[PDB]
């Protein structure tokens, strides 16, 4: 019949580079 | 004595595709391991927002065992992937003789990830620990992200790749090569 | 007609933005 | 039916750290 639920959402994304020194 | 002991830790989180893939994988693994009655041990451990134990190592005592055991340890999620819990959770909580390890005879520890080091930190204590204790380690990296184009995957996942600082070609596997575990098993002939 | 099972989870999320200087 | 549509990706990751002046 019709198509099941949406999947879960990922995982939070890697931490960001280091700024400009 | 051809008999090691040997833990897998997998992770069942939202960045791992249907779990039919990794037992495919661990499939092939085990059919290809001599796990015969007394040889080649293999604890299967799941990890994500915790760790969980389904299975003790000396559990089992025949491929077949160990092959269902494997596909029987089902993670039907995980709210994150702690790659460093995993590897610290292993050594201790799964290397333990009360969880059926030996003596530690040729500690084997194959883990897979996917690329989400949060903390370079915990892991890089538990790398120097088991370099110490000269445990064989071995990372697997699985792909399922779909790669809307070239966003250079190889440097998602380059942070666990540099966990271990010899030949990336005998710790480094992909889950589509299953050359990948015939060269652990050739090199895990050794003595480390 | 019965409903089809969930979809396909989200992959990791995107990488942090750059520090400041 | 068929399985549902995939989830979203995970959120932004955390900014990265200042630069060392
Ligand atoms: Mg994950």
């Amino acid at each position: 019949g019709p198509p099941g639920p949406p999947g879960l959402p990922g995982e939070n994304g890697p931490p960001g580079p280091p700024g400009p020194p | 004595s051809t008999q090691l002991d040997i833990v897998i830790v997998l992770d069942g989180s939202n960045s791992i595709y249907p779990w039919d893939s990794v037992t495919a994988f661990l499939n092939d693994l085990l059919e290809r391991m001599d796990i015969g009655p007394k040889q080649t041990q293999v604890g299967i451990v799941q990890y994500g927002e915790n760790v969980t134990h389904e299975f003790n190592l000396n559990k089992y005592s025949s491929t077949e065992e160990v092959l269902v055991a494997a596909k029987k340890i089902v993670q039907r999620g995980g709210r994150q992937t702690m790659t460093a819990l995993g590897i610290d959770t292993a050594r201790k909580e799964a290397f333990t003789e009360a969880r059926g390890a030996r003596r530690g005879v040729k500690k084997v520890m194959v883990i897979v990830t996917d690329g989400e080091s949060h903390d370079n930190h915990r892991l890089k204590k538990v790398i120097q620990d088991c370099e110490d204790e000269n445990i064989q380690r071995f990372s697997i990296a699985i792909l399922g992200s779909y790669n809307r184009g070239n966003l250079s995957t190889e440097k998602f996942v380059e942070e666990i790749k540099s966990i271990a600082s010899e030949p990336t070609e005998k710790h480094f596997f992909n889950v589509s090569d299953e050359l990948a575990l015939v060269t652990i098993v050739k090199t895990l002939g050794e003595r480390i």
